[PDB]
């Protein structure tokens, strides 16, 4: 027997993303989702490295590839990427301790993925970095500069 | 500061 | 949902409240008799998951199960059967963790008048009776005993009270098995060998010693909350319950008991002269503030918010310096050998979440911990400065790598390989890996730069400097031109024809040339290097069939990243996934000469560590599709279980292999410097001697479970009573983990 408020895991709960481009169901997107071993990875650095994720995402775990966020156009960092566990367990405990911890000063984010297909490690938005990037209005040094908008 | 390095397109048992 | 709601308020109780904890109680008593009629069948099972899980809130639900037991009696026996099942049946699972919370709830009932005293001193001669018990391991004694000491805090006055001359007897029998117990373990456990300024005591010692003050002072104690005391009216008319008698659970071969272990020790009250006095080693009320905080985190260690929380919100009957407590019994897991309770990096975020709650006290008590641990250096545990470094560097890199470094100026005059200016290498090598070489070398004072990690940076032989006379040379150069324009396979192998130097296939030129050439144009990152590795493997499996080729392309690989420690433990890694190089191969290459000078450097034990893990994994994974495929036949492919059967054999030898050979070559080359210091009259206990005997002791602690499958090839071929008694103490110690 178990007790509601000990078996509460609220930092491995899925968020509320999905994947638009998705060939398939809503419920067949959330079924992968709560197996997958893959990491969404938020709020990145443009000058951080791969080699950066893989020394700090390898302290809850072995990691069996890191996929960087690539810009479509330019083909460089645009500040997202995914790690993908060899274990569902080792993916949780990233959820756990290192979501909402610092890699280059930066506040990083992770989100459960559904799964790398080709393409998915292109940014989506018009300029060719991520949608995130395009309406903000800030001055972020480490992602460019100002939004696309406001910079050209 | 650093320099990002570009990424081609061909670089995606036991 | 009134199930749910009922869930929620025996949760709830006890937590912070406008009211009372006793109106609560009280309030809470009335609601669940009101329900019994037709939720009796829940509150048990709710209040019996609440003994065995929320030990932290003992005394809130004995109290609540008292206050039931005042309105009902037939709840109460109920429970009390249920309790001694779950007991029963806790220890027949080996779960003997759990069962030392119900033995202590059971105790603890007692103070509320639910269990008779007789009934409880009756169990606790049973337990201490399992002392005379012959041919059973230490351990299994062990656990009995501190099952009975433990709950002493709680139930020891009363017991004492009742029948004094019956509990005399059992400290007895007690008294004189804790003085003939073996203590050959405790070398092994001890975060720090130095027993100044704080010994790490072996724990049955430590609360022996413990309730030995609290019965000097009369059986009272100054920390334990007891509701149970302002319902002395109602507790007094309720009628008391009788355990049956108890018969601990036989030992068979299928019993597994808990390691001994040694308790971390670093505060006393001279840390904190300010704040409230710190309740001291040899005090129970130390014994029940960790134990509870400990308890706290188990509950707890997936929410790291809601953790840090119930820390800080942690109550007692008096003050306590709270802050000083939580950071000690943080170390005391993350250092705990031979393994934390949980993972590693729980530990450094919870500190953190720590900081953002109690953020103008915590981060200083934090850093004056820190300032401790670095000070106390000399004689800790290498398997535990690992963590402190991987720690220390983590929680910098949360906190802008800010760090007062000149404070720790006291190593620069020291020798390089002492423990503090090699801590201080090893963390700022740490911090470029979450960092840039730039940006760590800006953090640190001139003074310091001696210490800064070197330029992660590739070192090609056959490059612009090189002189064109080295063997290979114009091979080198066409195999860049071809690596370059998209070449094939069998146009590297036909150039590597034009070469010099089963009935002889191995060349280490040909291994040189391709490899030196392969990483180089691949060494623009982790993902390049690694597709380079995929495209050309072939080559590499043909190069690299022969053992001593596996060595040479490690050999090599070496040679030219050993500036970039980080990337030859991850292409070791590929080339052990993709089979280009096998566990024994890595072996080998740890202990060779080429290795030799960076030895004692954390990154060739996290190969040899990440090595060793790989090949348990195979070992388990083959295991299991002949476990899958026999449950099929249990339902052609009985062929198939007698292929799978010869590769779980040849898994399992690889593996056994594997820990053969590191043993080996450990004990060659401690043998090697202990005669060598016999014949020199020289000191044995040198920088490299600790921690190369260190890094033994942890192949031990951090594999114990598949190394006590070869007990007996060890006893007989490797650790024998000819070997230095240096050496053999190791496993002597080892074998005291479940003795
Ligand atoms: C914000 N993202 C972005 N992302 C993935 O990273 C790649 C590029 O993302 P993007 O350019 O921000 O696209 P988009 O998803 O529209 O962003 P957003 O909806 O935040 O504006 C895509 O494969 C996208 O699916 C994500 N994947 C997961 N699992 N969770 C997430 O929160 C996110």
């Amino acid at each position: 027997g178990l007790l509601k408020a000990l078996r509460s895991d609220s930092y491995v709960e899925l968020s509320q993303y999905r994947d638009q481009h998705f060939r398939g169901d809503n419920e067949e997107q959330e079924k992968l989702l709560k197996k997958s071993c893959t990491l969404y990875v938020g709020n990145l650095s443009f000058y951080t490295t791969e080699e950066q994720i893989y020394e700090l995402f390898s302290k809850s775990g072995d990691i069996k590839k890191i996929i960087m966020g690539l810009d479509k156009m330019k083909k460089t960092a645009c500040g997202f990427c995914f790690v993908e566990y060899y274990s569902r367990a080792d993916a949780e405990n990233a959820m756990r301790y290192i979501n909402g911890t610092r890699l280059d000063d930066r506040i990083i984010r992770t989100d459960w993925d559904a799964g790398f297909k080709e393409g998915r490690q292109y940014g989506r938005g018009r300029s060719g970095g991520q949608v995130r990037d395009e309406y903000r209005q800030d001055y972020d040094a480490g992602r460019g500069g100002y939004g696309k908008l406001a910079q050209n | 500061k650093r320099t990002q390095i570009v990424y081609s397109d061909d670089v995606y048992g036991f | 949902e009134t199930e749910d709601h009922l869930e929620s308020l025996i949760c709830k109780v006890g937590e912070k409240s406008a009211c009372s904890l006793e109106s609560n109680l009280e309030g809470l008593a009335g609601v669940l008799e009101a329900d019994l009629p037709n939720y009796k069948s829940k509150i048990l099972r709710l209040l019996c998951t609440v003994a065995r899980l929320l030990p932290e809130k003992l005394t809130i639900y004995t109290t609540l199960v008292g206050l039931l037991n005042a309105r009902n009696y037939n709840f109460g026996g109920e429970f009390v059967e249920a309790m001694i099942r779950q007991l029963k049946e806790s220890l027949k699972a080996n779960n003997y963790n759990e069962a030392v919370y119900l033995v202590r709830f059971l105790s603890d009932l007692v103070n509320c008048h639910v269990i008779a005293a007789p009934s409880m001193v009756a169990m606790f001669e049973n337990f201490v009776s399992v002392t005379q018990e012959e041919d059973v391991p230490q351990v299994r004694r062990d656990w009995y005993v501190y099952a009975f000491l433990s709950s002493l805090p709680w139930v020891g006055k009363e017991l004492y009270e009742k029948k004094d001359a019956e509990m005399d007897r059992i400290f007895a029998n007690t008294e004189s098995y804790l003085k003939r117990r073996q203590k050959t373990h405790v070398p092994m456990l001890q975060v720090w060998t130095a027993d100044k300024p704080h010994p790490q005591e072996e724990y049955l010692d430590c609360l022996w010693a413990q309730i030995q003050k609290l019965k000097k002072d009369r059986w009272q104690e100054r920390h334990i909350l007891r509701p149970y005391l302002a319902f002395d009216s109602i507790l007094c008319e309720a009628l008391q319950h009788n355990l049956p008698p108890f018969t601990p659970p036989p030992h068979t071969e299928d019993s597994v008991y808990p390691m001994p272990r040694v308790i971390f020790r670093m505060f006393d009250y001279t840390d904190d002269p300010e704040g409230p006095v710190m309740p001291g080693s040899h005090s129970v009320e130390r014994f029940v503030i960790e134990e509870n905080l400990h308890c706290i985190i188990k509950s707890h260690w997936k929410e790291r918010k809601t953790c840090a929380a119930q820390l800080v919100s942690y109550p007692g009957k008096n003050k306590i310096p709270l802050n000083y407590h939580i950071v000690e019994v943080i170390f005391a897991e993350l250092f705990q050998l031979p393994a934390p309770p949980h993972i590693d990096v729980m530990y450094t975020t919870l500190l953190i979440e720590l900081c953002k709650l109690q953020p103008g006290s915590l981060p200083q008590v934090l850093a004056q911990a820190t300032e401790m641990l670095y000070m106390r250096l000399d004689t800790m545990n290498t398997t535990c400065v690992d963590r402190f470094i991987n720690w220390f560097s983590h929680h910098l890199s949360n906190f802008q790598f800010r760090w007062s470094w000149e404070d720790w100026s006291d190593c620069l005059s020291q020798d390089p390989e002492s423990p503090k200016p090699k801590f201080v290498r090893e963390v700022l090598e740490k911090c470029m890996r979450l960092s840039y070489h730039q940006r760590i070398l800006d953090i640190v004072p001139p003074t310091f730069s001696a210490l800064c990690p070197a330029n992660p940076t590739c070192i090609y032989k056959y490059g612009d400097e090189s002189s064109n006379s080295l063997p290979g040379h114009s091979v080198a150069l066409c195999l860049a031109v071809a690596f370059k324009s998209k070449a094939t396979n069998d146009e590297i192998f036909s150039i590597l024809k034009d070469v010099p130097n089963e009935g002889f296939s191995f060349n280490p030129l040909k291994i040189e040339v391709f490899v030196q050439t392969l990483l180089h144009l691949a060494a623009k990152s982790f993902s390049h290097s690694f597709s380079a590795l995929a495209k050309f493997h072939e080559v590499f499996k043909t190069l690299a069939e022969s053992d001593e080729g596996k060595l040479h392309v490690l050999r090599v690989m070496f040679e030219v990243w050993r500036n970039h420690p980080q990337m030859i433990a991850v292409l070791v890694d590929k080339m052990i996934r993709t089979q280009i190089v096998d566990c024994a191969a890595v072996a080998n290459w740890i202990f060779s000469s080429e290795l030799s000078r960076d030895f004692t450097r954390l990154f060739v034990w996290e190969i040899l560590h990440s090595t060793i893990r790989k090949m348990n994994k195979h070992v388990l994974k083959i295991q299991k599709e002949l476990e899958e495929a026999k449950e099929k036949l249990a339902r052609v492919l009985e062929e198939q279980i007698e292929r799978l059967q010869e590769k779980v054999e040849s898994a399992q030898s690889e593996q056994k292999n594997l820990f053969l050979v590191i043993f080996q070559r450990f004990i060659m080359i401690l043998t090697e410097h202990l005669v060598r210091c016999e014949t020199d009259g020289t000191s044995v206990l040198t920088p490299w001697y600790k921690n190369c005997i260190e890094r033994l002791q942890q192949i031990f602690l951090q594999h114990h479970q598949i190394i006590q499958q070869y007990m007996v090839t060890l006893e007989n071929l490797l650790f024998t009573a000819e070997l230095d008694p240096h050496i053999l103490a190791v496993f002597q110690q080892f074998c005291a983990l479940q003795a």
